[PDB]
């Protein structure tokens, strides 16, 4: 091949090669949201991830494609997409296998199963079967069933489903991965599909972050798994259904919660006004959410507040003027947002309002009260803030033009 | 120093200038001092008087009526566009499908509208010759005289010229609705009602509509602002004559003074109307955004036909079973957005035409156009997946109705060929219903197919809507006015076609040979 | 500091107003050398005919100007000329006919690069207005030198011009050249502000008593009083318009009222400079003076309405006393101050009166106040950038494509295409913007011709009407709404067009249609003039910028049916090059439909066609 393929990857540092060869647990082609990568790396390496990202793309081992905004500053990755060459993702998958000929002992093991024909390794005689791997990726198609094996899978850190199924089993073995750190479940078929056996996640004391893409599942029901060590918890183009015992000390660590795309989500589950520890809530792109229950307000240390690109959101909840500790709010893109909390100025650590489209939104006097603000918006949206400017301590106006590329036709 | 409250005041003075005033109060008092007498015992001798002056540069017609209760004659006809006994079917609309008239007056024109109506016809044709016509009444005879001119007010185009009603001490006419549909009106600009600064009005039911001449001693004010009006003459029912004769004469002395206005009465008007400005200018500037929009509706489209289902199908599909993220974008962020923006177009431009010559100007007439053919066809799949039926018939939202009407209107006037050898990939289909009629053929088929018990004779029918259908298809590919998108694989127009092979026969069809034949894939491509 | 402002100095003043009288004695035109300055002055009159145009059917006695004499006269963009006073215009005629010394004096004065002065009293100053626009138009426009500038110095003269004579003197920076005494009550200022049929009954009365060699034999209270009171009434009937028009504002009682209203189109055209027994007050703003027209001529008891109107035909002799005054005058400059209400009270300016006048001054400060908003966008990078990355960036890669941007954007393949029909929107969106402020009025009268923005709008136009065209044809709009060029095209690209013409031809005063239409006739086509004009109507080959246009009108039709558009096209091609209108590295390209339409000729055209070396086949 490239002259800068086995180069570019005989140079590279040793934490940037490994990640290359993470690349491997992704299919051809698949259209990587940046918060998948990231999740996946947090475990290893922490917050270097994005330089990692960043590190990979301009060295040209990867692609990286921003579909909005991408203000990766703030912590949010959902507006930045991966792309891999299948020829790059090729060699990483086969510089993985090379890495021990023993797929007992591979530290990467990328596992797939078409038409329910399991690799010979996986029904082996002499139980136990015991894998070695840190990096655990199972590819099903969508004719899978669901008829797994036993096995042991201790050194897990990071699991990686990629599903195709309508219907998807989460297979037992995951109860054996006490180091796992890190669940990314993408479905890549046509109909959500409806995942089963989560309760394989609830004893596992080390996992932090777990991200569903294009399943079916009960956002309500979360809570009745314990998942007492979890931080994060991503939901991305998800189909939610109604709906088991609640459990003591639910999501107790629980400290970021996104949701994108989840267009039948028509309220958000009151447990999560109930999270005493969330510092992050994102909602965007939730077509169907009228309102936001009042509940939030009890949410006491929340710092960011994000309820964006949501087409139906008409009116914020009032009891946001609760929100003591919020420094960021993130209303982007709420084309028929009509006002902000009444009482908004009561707030006394707000550094700053995003609200880039929403140009019916009135401004409440409160506002007047804010200091130190500022606010992202477009031109139009500036209009009333630039009247209100002079009667505030120190307000700034940070006019976003938006970039106009192709990108999001990836997501087609 | 506010320019609503100097271009009020200016505004007033050149009303009073123009002589318009005199004219139709001297006209207002001959109905009852009559300049000719004739004292023959033989010549000589409650209802509606009136007179017809046809000068030399205008015609002039006076109403005049009993005076009226004062007590207790608020009275309230409501007039529903599906009510025949409603004169004014026009005047309603979508938000606003009913109002009332003070009901005296409504009545007393009523029985007039006979021997009257001749002379709707005459008035009409004095202004389509360029001639004026003010029309104008006292007290109640100015109630009627205005629910006169709204009646000339039928047609509205920005070319035809428009009567003028001028009232004096009149009581109020319409309630809230018959304001609402008024406002920032051209039609509410033909309706000046002057009267007195001490004068006030009960407004808990009738309210204001049309320009209105305050006048004070000191000189008058022309308000336009109808909130302005209900602050400045809203008191409780406090009437009293006022001898306009007088009114007149003092307005005339102009020897005005300072404050004659409220200073918050003044704000509010100059706030509402520098806010209607602005929203005018946005308008302006944001149909450039809906214009980017439309560019990456353009880019959607042409992945959907490399695709091979087409982007109606496309869009119907994905909103039925959601799952690619650039589509929720496309529905959500763009088409909405671009609904809401035409929408407003519409319902604005109708109350207040963009140019002394045209409703819609070109930026906004041919940019419709576009919109409406590119996007109805997705405000169509999403009404059928909603299970609604005969969307030409039942179903269109406005906006798009005027949008086809206006650019065809302007079309008529458009020297343009068509080039039988251009490629057609790009094509807007024509009928932006044409979905609309796929749809409702494969309902009949579905009817056919699956109905049993079925009559015959609506056998037949179902079976000459189908054959009738089949009869469209063939002209829209033979005018070459259809998309070749329809032709793509996954398209609803070939399922269609492929469920009506089966049902279809005997019978001559240029259709089906084109089809089996396969030269729909030459459809609209040359060279 | 009079000098400042007027460029005159009380010396040309006085030396002026004697001209004036001894104009009086002469017939037309008075000639007078006083070193190195030459004075024209010109004879009033004091008939009606020399005021309202017996043969003129119209209300106010106006014409509009010949656009081809008088090509600065007009809006640019819009097109629109101005409008004049026939009579008046009828007089400076008769003077400039050769049968007069007045042309040759004029041009002698030139040659010696003497200071030149039109001056005039009453209706002789308006003549003076009207010769120095003449002067203006064949001297100064033609190489302008500070040798060369006239100066226009009129007593009591009767308004002129409409609102658009005013507007372009005010866009050639002409305006400056022109300084109009006005003492406070003279009726002649006034009197064009009223309808012919108000006055006419008592016009000729009145008249005769303004002449000073009159007989005054029937000395009328009625007549004088009648024609005040008529004038008077017009005059407050056009402030009170423009105070309404004056904003931009909706207008629709005002639209309503419009066909019960006839108001004179005259507008105050130059400096004008109020007297008052304390006061010589200078003014720019024509709006303003208009208003002031209307406002210092009031009274304030009754006793004085009845003497207003004589004294408003005295002291339309008052201009000996101003010219002996002038230093015993407290002068000023009322658009300057920043408290106006003394200066107007002392000229008896109602309080609305001043708020009107201030109105008008301030919306002035609002035009200046669009004018840089628009200048700061216009200077952002991020506006700048998307014209370079056309340019630097679309350009050149699709002409590696070996199509050309034109082609390439018409095959809307990559996303570098949609990125260029963005770029293209939102500029058209800025551009559009500029326009709306132009066709309303509200930028300063400058703006057409300032050579920054020409130079802005015909690289935006050269380079982004291509791309307007091809997205036009794309889509088969010309299939929608007709041909491009007459349906189609965006009015911001005709603007810039015609102020770049007028910017490039102006010093050498012809017009770009009469350019063109030599041209053609340059081009031996061979058909009668009039059947080429037809054939040519709607063409585009009138702007490089619209070539595409042409292209897609001539392409696959059948050579005989297009030979005269084909043969333009190619005849113009080779000065749209030169001049940067055409890039010759995009239309000869195989890609292009040009080239491609181009080789499909027939072969003899080709031999014999000018571009025959640039594309084989």
């Amino acid at each position: 091949m490239n002259s800068n393929s086995i180069q570019s990857f005989d140079a590279l540092p040793h934490n940037l090669r490994e990640c290359f060869l993470d690349m491997a647990s992704f299919l051809e082609d698949q259209r990587i949201i940046a918060s998948t990568i990231i999740d996946l790396w947090s475990a290893s390496y922490g917050k270097e991830g994005m330089n990692n990202l960043q590190d990979l793309a301009s060295r040209n081992l990867l692609k990286l494609l921003p579909i909005g905004r991408n203000e990766y500053e703030d912590g949010f990755y959902n507006e930045l997409l991966v792309k891999q060459d299948n020829v790059l993702r090729e060699f990483a998958i086969n510089q993985c296998l090379k890495e021990s000929s023993s797929i007992f002992e591979r530290k990467r093991l990328n596992l797939e199963i078409q038409d329910n024909k399991f690799p010979n390794w996986c029904l082996n005689p002499k139980q136990p079967i015991v894998i070695n791997a840190s990096l655990f990726s199972i590819s099903t198609d969508d004719s899978f069933a669901s008829s797994w094996f036993e096995m042991d899978c201790p050194n897990v850190e990071a699991l990686v489903l990629n599903i195709s199924s309508s219907n998807y089993a989460l297979p037992n073995f995951i109860a054996t991965m006490k180091e796992l750190k890190v669940v990314i479940i993408i479905n890549h078929g046509l109909e959500p599909a409806k995942l089963t056996n989560l309760s394989c996640l609830s004893s596992l004391p080390n996992l932090k972050r777990i991200r569903f893409e294009k399943v079916s599942i009960s956002l309500l029901d979360i809570p009745k798994l314990g998942l007492k060590s979890l931080e994060k918890l991503s939901l991305w183009f998800c189909h939610v259904v109604d709906a088991l015992e609640d459990v003591s000390e639910t999501l107790q660590s629980l400290q970021e919660i996104e949701i994108d795309y989840c267009y039948n989500l028509d309220e958000l589950p009151y447990w999560i006004s109930q999270v005493v520890s969330l510092k992050k809530l994102s909602v965007t792109n939730c077509n169907k959410l009228c309102r936001v229950i009042e509940a939030i307000g009890d949410l006491r240390d929340l710092e960011t507040l994000r309820l964006s690109s949501c087409a139906s959101l008409l009116e914020l909840p009032e009891t946001i003027d609760r929100l003591d500790n919020l420094r960021f709010l993130d209303v982007s893109g709420g084309f028929q947002l009509k006002n902000l909390p009444l009482e908004i100025g009561k707030l006394k650590k707000l550094e700053k309002i995003s609200m880039k489209d929403c140009y019916r939104c009135e401004l409440p006097d409160s506002v007047k009260n804010l200091e130190n603000l500022e606010v992202k918006c477009d031109e139009d949206t500036a209009f009333l803030w630039k009247i209100l400017k002079p009667e505030m301590k120190n307000l700034t106006i940070t006019e976003e033009k938006t970039e106009h590329n192709l990108n999001l036709l990836q997501l087609f | 120093e506010s320019s609503s409250s100097l271009k009020g005041s200016a505004l007033g003075k050149l009303v009073v200038t123009s002589g318009l005033l005199h004219s139709s109060w001297s006209k207002i008092l001959e109905i009852h001092n009559p300049p000719y007498s004739n004292h023959d015992p033989g010549l000589q001798v409650s209802g509606l008087e009136f007179q017809i002056h046809r000068e030399e540069k205008f015609t002039l017609v006076v109403f005049s009526a009993p005076p009226i209760c004062r007590s207790s004659s608020s009275d309230s006809t409501l007039l529903h566009v599906k009510d025949k006994e409603n004169p004014f079917p026009f005047l309603c609309s979508e938000n606003n499908p009913s109002f009332s008239l003070h009901t005296p007056a409504f009545n007393l024109f009523t029985s007039a509208s006979t021997s009257l109506t001749y002379l709707k016809s005459e008035l009409l044709q004095t202004l389509k010759s360029e001639k004026p016509v003010i029309i104008t009444g006292a007290a109640l005879g100015g109630s009627v005289a205005s629910l006169y001119t709204l009646w000339l007010l039928e047609t509205i185009e920005p070319t035809l010229k428009r009567p003028l009603c001028i009232t004096f001490g009149s009581p109020l006419i319409g309630d809230a609705s018959l304001q609402q549909i008024l406002e920032n009106s051209v039609r509410n600009s033909c309706f000046l009602h002057v009267v007195s600064a001490q004068t006030r009005i009960k407004m808990d039911f009738f309210k204001p509509f049309g320009t209105f001449l305050i006048c004070f001693d000191s000189g008058c004010v022309c308000i336009e602002d109808h909130v302005a009006v209900t602050e400045l003459l809203n008191g409780v029912h406090d009437s009293g004559l006022v001898d306009y004769s007088q009114v007149l004469n003092r307005l005339d002395q102009s020897m005005a003074d300072s404050r004659l206005i409220p200073e918050d009465v003044i704000k509010g008007i100059e706030k509402r109307a520098e806010m209607k400005n602005l929203r005018f200018d946005m308008m302006f500037k944001k149909l450039n955004d809906m214009k980017i929009s439309m560019a990456y509706i353009e880019w959607y489209k042409k992945k959907c036909k490399e695709v091979k289902i087409g982007y109606y199908d496309r869009f119907k599909t994905q909103l039925a079973f959601p799952s690619k993220e650039f589509d929720i974008n496309i529905k959500n962020h763009h088409k909405s957005e671009l609904n809401r923006f035409w929408k407003s177009v519409v319902e604005e431009v109708e109350r207040r035409p963009q140019s002394d010559a045209s409703i819609l100007k070109r930026r906004f007439l041919f940019s419709g156009n576009n919109y409406r053919r590119m996007i109805e066809p997705l405000d169509i799949a999403e009404y059928y997946l909603e299970g609604r039926k005969e969307y030409r018939t039942t179903g269109r939202s406005h906006h798009y109705v005027m949008l086809e009407k206006w650019f065809g209107m302007e079309s008529i006037l458009i020297e343009k060929e068509r080039c039988k050898k251009r490629d057609l990939s790009d094509l807007l289909t024509f009928d932006s219903c044409f979905w609309a009629e796929v749809e409702d053929s494969l309902i009949v088929i579905n009817q056919l197919n699956t109905t049993v018990g079925m009559r015959d004779d609506v056998r037949e029918v179902l079976t000459r809507k189908l054959v009738e259908f089949e009869g469209y298809v063939w002209e829209i590919i033979t005018k070459r006015e259809v998309s070749p998108e329809i032709f793509l694989e996954e398209s609803s127009f070939m399922k269609w076609w492929k469920e009506y092979k089966k049902i279809k026969g005997f019978n001559s069809s240029y259709l089906t040979e084109f089809m089996n034949t396969r030269k729909y894939e030459s459809y609209g491509k040359s060279q | 500091a009079f000098e400042a402002l007027t460029g005159i100095n009380g010396d040309l003043i006085t030396r002026s107003w004697s001209a004036s009288k001894q104009a009086y004695l002469t017939e037309r035109y008075h000639k007078e050398e006083a070193g190195a300055v030459v004075i024209f002055a010109f004879q009033p009159s004091f008939s009606e005919k020399d005021f309202f145009d017996p043969d003129n059917k119209s209300s106010f006695g106006e014409i509009k100007l010949n656009r081809v004499q008088f090509p600065c006269m007009r809006k640019i963009g819009k097109g629109d000329v101005a409008t004049v006073n026939e009579a008046f215009l009828k007089n400076l005629e008769a003077i400039i006919d050769p049968r007069t010394s007045f042309q040759a004096s004029v041009e002698m004065a030139v040659r010696s690069r003497k200071q030149i002065v039109f001056t005039g009293h009453s209706s002789g100053g308006a003549t003076a207005i009207l010769a120095t626009v003449w002067y203006l138009e064949k001297y100064f426009i033609r190489n302008p030198n500070v040798y060369l500038e006239p100066r226009c110095v009129t007593f009591g003269a009767p308004l002129v011009g409409d609102s658009i004579f005013s507007h372009a003197l005010g866009r050639e920076k002409w305006s400056r050249f022109f300084v109009n005494f006005v003492s406070r009550f003279d009726i002649v200022p006034r009197i064009m502000l009223a309808r012919k049929a108000s006055v006419e009954e008592t016009l000729p009365h009145v008249l005769a008593q303004l002449d000073p060699r009159k007989s005054s034999v029937q000395e009328s209270e009625q007549r004088i009083t009648e024609f005040y009171t008529r004038v008077m009434r017009d005059t407050s009937t056009v402030a009170n318009q423009a105070v309404c028009e004056l904003t931009g504002s909706a207008e629709a009682f005002l639209e309503t009222l419009s066909s019960f209203l006839e108001l004179s189109p005259y507008r105050p055209a130059g400096t004008f400079v109020f007297s008052t027994e304390k006061r010589l007050v200078a003014v720019n703003n024509s709006d303003a003076i208009l208003q002031m027209l209307f406002y210092t001529s009031q009274a304030s008891d009754e006793q004085e309405w009845s003497l207003i109107p004589f004294r408003s035909i005295r002291d339309h002799h008052s201009y000996e006393e101003l010219v002996q005054s002038m230093g015993k005058k407290l002068f000023n400059h009322l658009d300057g101050e920043n408290s106006i209400e003394s200066t107007l009270n002392d000229l008896g300016v109602s309080t609305r009166g001043r708020q009107y006048v201030q109105a008008a001054l301030e919306e002035e400060k609002k035009r200046v106040e669009n004018q840089k908003k628009i200048i700061q966008v216009i200077e952002q990078e991020r506006f700048l950038k998307k014209l370079a990355w056309i340019e630097d960036e679309y350009k050149p890669k699709c002409q590696a494509h070996k199509n050309g941007y034109y082609d390439s954007f018409k095959v809307s393949n990559e996303e570098n295409d949609f990125k260029a029909n963005v770029k293209r929107a939102e500029l058209a969106g800025v551009f559009d913007e500029v326009l709306g402020l132009m066709k309303k009025c509200q930028l300063p009268d400058e703006f057409e011709g300032d050579i920054d923005w020409i130079k802005l709008a015909t690289r935006y136009r050269r380079l982004v009407e291509p791309l307007d065209i091809a997205n036009y044809h794309r889509h088969l709009k010309n299939e929608d709404t007709g041909p491009y060029m007459k349906r189609g095209r965006p009015t911001r690209y005709i603007y810039a067009q015609r102020g770049y013409e007028h910017y490039i031809l102006k010093p050498n005063g012809m017009i770009a249609e009469d350019v063109f239409w030599n041209k053609v006739n340059g081009l031996n086509l061979g058909l009668q003039l009039e059947e080429i004009q037809e054939t040519l109507k709607n063409s585009g080959s009138e702007c490089g910028s619209c070539f595409w246009a042409e292209v897609e009108e001539l392409k696959g039709k059948p050579y005989e049916e297009v030979e005269v558009r084909v043969k333009t096209l190619e005849g113009m091609l080779g000065e749209w090059i030169t001049d940067g209108e055409v890039d010759d590295k995009e239309i000869f390209l195989e890609g292009s439909t040009f080239r491609k339409w181009w080789i499909t000729l027939p072969k003899n055209h080709k031999s014999h066609s000018p571009l025959r070396d640039y594309m084989m086949d």
